[PDB]
DNA sequence: ATCGGATGTATATATCTGACACGTGCCTGGAGACTAGGGAGTAATCCCCTTGGCGGTTAAAACGCGGGGGAGAATCCGTACGTGCGTTTAAGCGGTGCTAGAGCTGTCTACGACCAATTGAGCGGCCTCGGCACCGGGATTCTCGA
DNA sequence: TCGAGAATCCCGGTGCCGAGGCCGCTCAATTGGTCGTAGACAGCTCTAGCACCGCTTAAACGCACGTACGGATTCTCCCCCGCGTTTTAACCGCCAAGGGGATTACTCCCTAGTCTCCAGGCACGTGTCAGATATATACATCCGAT
């Protein structure tokens, strides 16, 4: 199906996914698709601030919805 | 006795001791008065239009009757043009915003009527003038839906320059060392009865005593967007703790701070992700460039606003070739 | 034991293996705590950082795309701190920062 | 055979020095620059060599390598970094 | 009419130009025989690694550049323009040479 | 014979902190001979800082002093703060 | 209770950097030397102290010692006999 | 008519007097107070040992009659014989201080 | 086994014992050959004969029998070699050579 | 404690050079720190010698060449002879 | 002041080239996992010595006033130094050739760390006087207006 | 072309407190062994430094000439020195408080050390691109003519 990624500066992307896969794996295919630090971004829906373990059926979004897109800095 | 001057509306009266107030090297009681009645004056046309009358140089500190005498002028001055104001006439209307001027000494009039001994301060801060967030306001553009808070308000005098010059819907103030807020809670009160005194408009504000660090605070500075600092002195964890404190930010939110956290001639790479330096542009201001009473040199108090735009570039121009 | 480098760990880019062995033959002190060769590699890392983003800054004002030891004297003699630590330092083919003194210009 | 070097200090030529004093932001030079340049560079090299032979002198060697002089020059405080 | 420049511009110009330049500004080889002359005085036939002496001409050349900074400093100091030797002198007594 | 040398690690910096340049070789031994004497300064810091207290070790506290000694301001404060976040990064590990 | 000097700088009296130069031989003094030399002793003392300072709060120590001086003074290149 | 030494001849005395003697110049609690001052920003509450406050004077007084040699050559180059603000910042920027 | 002192079997007055101990102790190399300290006690020996000479030459000078430290500083000043090795330091309570820059003298 | 210092040593030096003559107690200390500080300069060259060749010993050669490099000229000459009189009178016993 | 001629330097493009940049075995140095010992943290306690506060004295600092002498400014002179120019010269490049010496490796012996037992050198503490600090006043040597 | 006020020096006189010698008492230097290993030394290799040649040509030398500039001169104002009166803070001596440095005892954690594994980095080899060089022509500018 289809994901919107919106980003904060105004632009959304859209790409092919799996509800079923993780959205760890979606986040791993955002650094491969923009260069985006998995440490360093994340993704909210809601109010909804989503975990690298859970899937995206897990949180209950669904096909043409869109994730918006913030950043936090990294550290150790 | 006593000497007293109400309000050029009709508020609750201003009353003086017959004692002498002496408080500072540069603060008295009759310059005081002569500041406040000349403010007055500026404030509406008609009370220096009709007040030009007879009254010239001859005049001292502590020679009190030609200051009875004076103001006893002013008082049926200001019942007589009650009486003019109770018929057809128009009045100036209470509810317009103040002058530059009026605010300063409004503010130094809660300095005067709060704060007599500033030495017990010393107990250990410093002043920031009104001129600096005059200018401040010169650069800053603000808006109603946005928060106002100033962290480590000392005496809290900046807290009430926003609250009666701009129109945030809660301004605040904060701070911790217990003479300053000690004192800073009566600059609260009084500033609250000088406000009704001169009826002018004013928001919702508020002066608080805590760390601005803790749990409360987080999300709290997490929720507004306009923060002034002085942060010469915060020290190292202060700032940092307020760097990733600040992180959470939205969009346009704008730090004004002496010490800047980013140097202006930042550029980002891989280096420095963890850096607060990527979410904030820097511009510099041109204030008065004063302060020779300790160390001061011509500084300015540099304005950060959160843009993450540039690390979104940043991160887009990661795969140019 | 999946073998993990001692400067992945500080996620350093410099080596405190290689700075924990010259700080123990090199006879600085007896014994050398393990917190200080991370530390000074860190040190030396933040430094190489400074130097290399200064002279990067000079050699691509000078539209070369490769650190020439000129882009190095460039760096170092024109930021104050790092000229106050590298004053003693003379780098080789390294040349002057350009600045003549205004009385030989002529009004 | 061998070669014994009577003087080369006349080898640091006029325009040499004025090269030199071009770098350091000199306008005019007058003419008795030359001989006191000549005299002080032959104390610096003096001493720097004199330091780097007495390194090379410690370690049976044979041959002033670089490593000699840099070392000798870390000594006197002008250190010297691009040759190890 | 030739045309001639105004003595002092070739000056400015030499120094425009040797200041942005990283040559070595002493010829290689007499220093080659200037560095063997003096190194003969300390041990005899000795040789130098090519690295050596391009050591010692870094360094000495850069060393006299710094030295004429300073001269050129205490020249202007001096209300004129024109090192002079006692401007040199005066340097290395300040720098604590002599 | 292996000399050792700081060349790739002066090199990983410079990848991370200019994703385009590169750096002759002139310009990589004097960032080689640089990293040794900013070591040599700091480690002949530390040594003397622990001897003049009586201890006999280079802990990361004597480092931290020589840097504080020897750094000139901005400097100082820069590398104090880059270097206990990397020792305080190091520890909880 | 507290305390802190305001403006303590002027305790180097003008006879004193007077006094001063007479020893280092000088036989007249313009008179903006005064400020010059009291920012001069000001940078001098700054760096002594700071780098004395860090020597004590490095062992743990509230009193600046003379050993600290001391070493602050031989780190700069000025090292002073007579203390330790 | 009053006996009056010509100006010049009475700084010549003070420059023998001072000279021939090594007693501290500085009276020794304004500089006390002035190493006090300025300790009072690195760290507070700090105890000075009272040789260690006499090591910072024998330390800046020396300093400071070496700088006034210093300038004093400058002035004297400069065919003057006072010293100046200009020969004390040529001084320190030729021994590599500012 | 008579307990023959290392200072004494050299001939020597400075403590070869305690500069041995000194070099072992201060962390200088792994290892101190036996050649070092009796070598080293006989430079630091020498170089104190020499400043110690010449200081009470310039205390004889003065007609007093206690080198005080003026007399240190009038003997580290004099000679040439002595003021070139100890170039940098100020030795405390020594004052300066007396002598005055010949501009100033009047004529 | 016990601090120790070479006040004896050059008080004996000063005896034989000077049969008649005393020290005070600051020229005493003002002696103290030149002894330590020039076996200080002399020890620090001679780590940096056996350090340099990759050695691990300060023998009596690594103080010569200390010796000679640091002290100027005659007084490197007269305090090298004194040294290797020193040590030869040493090991012939 | 304005204005071209000649010059110099910068800007643009095509060329070679070699030095940087990256991939390959490989080997040794770094990581890891115990092991033991002592170095250092921590607490407690003694006591030196550092800060802060009296007052009395007075030498030194501050202020102010003539006034001479020195810094600086303006002018003038001539000469020493920049600038071209042509004439000399020797540096640089590019090869070849050698062997001297750096450098690496392979034994091996003297030598220095290490440790235990022994003792006197050198330490702090304490009398003890004498070299020098202070002082008083007179002779000597200036410095200056005569 | 010197006498007179005045510092400076010198010389005898007094007092003190710091050098200087003496004395128990530790504990660090010495001696006597043992053993691991580092340095000395031999020997072989093979880079590289010295030496030499000739060609090219960039650069150095010499030289005359003109001009800016350094140096001497004279003058003029102000400013810094010397001196005298006031004034003030240093300084000395003494006083107590108590903070924190210095020392000791205790305990355990941290790091040298060691043995084993393995991958990080280094010498080496090779492609190819950034820069150097050369050329060709636009802009910056310098300077004398009107
Ligand atoms: N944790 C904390 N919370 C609140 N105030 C703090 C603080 N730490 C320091 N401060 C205060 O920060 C102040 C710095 S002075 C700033 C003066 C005042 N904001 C003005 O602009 O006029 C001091 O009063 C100090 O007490």
């Amino acid at each position: 199906m289809q994901i919107f990624v919106k980003t904060l500066t105004g632009k959304t992307i859209t790409l092919e996914v799996e509800p079923s896969d993780t959205i760890e794996n979606v986040k791993a295919k955002i650094q491969d698709k923009e260069g985006i630090p998995p440490d360093q971004q994340r993704l909210i829906f809601a109010g909804k601030q989503l975990e690298d373990g859970r899937t995206l059926s897990d949180y209950n979004i669904q096909k043409e919805s869109t994730l918006h897109l913030v950043l936090r800095l990294r550290g150790c | 006795l006593e000497l007293r001057l109400k309000s050029p509306v009709g508020a609750e009266p201003a009353v003086y001791p017959w004692p002498l107030p002496v408080y500072d090297k540069h603060h008295d009681a009759a310059h005081e008065i002569i500041e406040t009645i000349r403010w007055v004056c500026e404030e509406i046309p008609d009370l220096k239009l009709a007040m030009e009358n007879y009254v010239l140089i001859d005049y001292d500190t502590k020679s009190f009757e030609s200051m009875q005498r004076l103001c006893d002028k002013y008082n049926r001055a200001i019942d007589s043009i009650h009486q003019l104001w109770k018929g057809t006439t128009q009045p100036m209307k209470l509810n317009t915003r103040p002058s530059t001027g009026l605010l300063r000494h409004i503010l130094q009039q809660v300095y005067n009527h709060s704060v007599t001994d500033p030495e017990k301060l010393n107990n250990y801060y410093g002043e920031t003038s009104f001129d600096l967030v005059a200018q401040m306001i010169d650069e800053i553009k603000m808006t109603d839906d946005d928060l106002f808070v100033d962290l480590g308000s000392g005496v809290g005098q900046v807290v009430l320059q926003v609250a009666a010059a701009t129109n945030c819907k809660h301004h605040y103030g904060v701070e911790k060392a217990d003479i300053p807020a000690k004192y800073a809670e009566t600059m609260d009160r009084e500033f609250r009865k000088w406000m009704k005194w001169y009826g002018k408009k004013h928001a919702e504000y508020t002066l608080e005593r805590g760390d601005f660090l803790s749990e409360e605070w987080r999300e709290r500075i997490a929720n507004t967007s306009v923060i002034f600092v002085n942060n010469f002195a915060f020290g190292p964890e202060v700032d940092h703790q307020l760097k990733e404190r600040f992180a959470n930010m939205k969009e346009g939110g704008r730090i004004v701070s002496s010490k800047p956290f980013a140097p202006l001639n930042f550029r980002i790479n891989s280096r420095n992700l963890s850096d607060i330096g990527t979410i904030m542009r820097v511009v510099e201001l041109s204030p008065l460039k004063g302060s020779v009473s300790w160390t001061g040199k011509p500084v300015s108090y540099y304005l950060h606003t959160i843009d993450r735009t540039i690390l979104e570039n940043y991160f887009s121009s990661l795969k140019n070739p | 034991a999946k073998a993990k480098t001692r400067s992945s760990r500080a996620g350093l880019q410099f080596p405190v293996g290689r700075v924990h062995r010259l700080l123990r033959k090199g006879n600085y002190a007896e014994r050398v705590g393990a917190g200080a060769p991370v530390y000074l590699a860190a040190v030396l890392e933040y430094l190489t950082a400074e130097i290399l983003e200064l002279a990067g800054n000079a050699a691509r004002d000078n539209k070369k795309t490769r650190i020439i030891p000129r882009h190095l004297q460039l760096a170092v003699r024109n930021d104050e701190e790092l000229n106050k630590l590298l004053g003693r330092v003379t780098i080789a083919q390294g040349g002057v920062l350009p600045n003549i003194q205004s009385v030989l210009l002529p009004k | 055979h061998r070669k014994v070097l009577r003087d080369n200090i006349q080898g640091i030529t006029k325009p040499a020095i004025r090269r030199l004093a071009r770098r350091g932001g000199v306008k005019r030079i007058s003419g008795l620059i030359y001989e006191e340049t000549r005299g002080v560079l032959k104390v610096f090299l003096e001493n720097v060599i004199r330091d780097a032979v007495t390194y090379t002198e410690h370690a049976k060697r044979k041959t002033v390598t670089a490593m000699d002089v840099v070392y000798a020059l870390k000594r006197q405080g002008r250190t010297l970094y691009g040759f190890g | 009419k030739p045309h001639r420049y105004r003595p002092g511009t070739v000056a400015l110009r030499e120094i425009r130009r040797y200041q942005k330049s990283t040559e070595l500004l002493i010829r290689k080889l007499p220093f080659q025989r200037l560095v063997r002359e003096i190194a003969q005085d300390f041990k005899t036939d000795l040789r130098f690694q090519s690295s050596a002496v391009m050591a010692l001409q870094e360094a000495s050349e850069a060393y006299l550049v710094a030295l004429f900074e300073d001269t050129n400093l205490c020249a202007i100091h001096a209300k004129r323009v024109t090192i002079m030797p006692k401007d040199i002198q005066l340097a290395r007594r300040i720098r604590g040479e002599r | 014979t292996r000399k050792e040398s700081y060349a790739i690690y002066v090199y990983k910096v410079l990848k991370q902190v200019h994703p385009d340049t590169g750096i002759s070789s002139k310009a990589m031994s004097i960032m080689n001979s640089f990293v040794n004497d900013v070591f040599e300064r700091i480690a002949g810091e530390a040594s003397r800082l622990a001897h003049y207290n009586k201890r006999s070790t280079i802990t990361s506290r004597e480092i931290q002093t020589a840097v504080r000694l020897l750094l000139p301001g901005e400097l100082a404060k820069h590398a104090v703060s880059e270097g206990t976040k990397a020792v305080t990064c190091y520890t909880s590990a």
